[PDB]
């Protein structure tokens, strides 16, 4: 969120940032070493992303 | 990543950043606990005993 200090958007928004026009390619590199091992699931925010 | 070394971003300080001239080398003990994306990448030299 905005109140955490560490204020990351992510790193999609990140490319969008560097990226700066709205239809680029990303390459979302090694989705198979994604594990729920008590640090979050990403995969199931890669489930909004794709 | 040289994707990454010509455009580092330090989120601190938020600027980009050209890391080709700086050259680095890693090292390591075992070639298991070293992450996937930071093995194929990067050149295994292999000193031996």
């Amino acid at each position: 969120r905005r109140t955490y200090i560490g204020a990351l958007p992510g790193k999609i928004i990140q490319g969008m940032k560097q990226v700066g026009v709205v239809n680029p390619v990303f390459l979302l590199d090694e989705i198979d070493k994604l594990s729920s091992d008590w640090r979050g699931d990403p995969a199931a925010a890669l489930l909004e992303v794709l | 990543d040289p994707e990454q070394n010509h455009t580092f971003t330090d989120h601190y300080l938020d600027v980009p950043y050209d890391l080709s001239k700086v050259f680095f080398i890693t090292t390591a003990n075992t070639l298991s606990t070293i992450p996937r994306p930071l093995l194929d990448r990067m050149e295994v030299i292999e000193i031996p005993g």
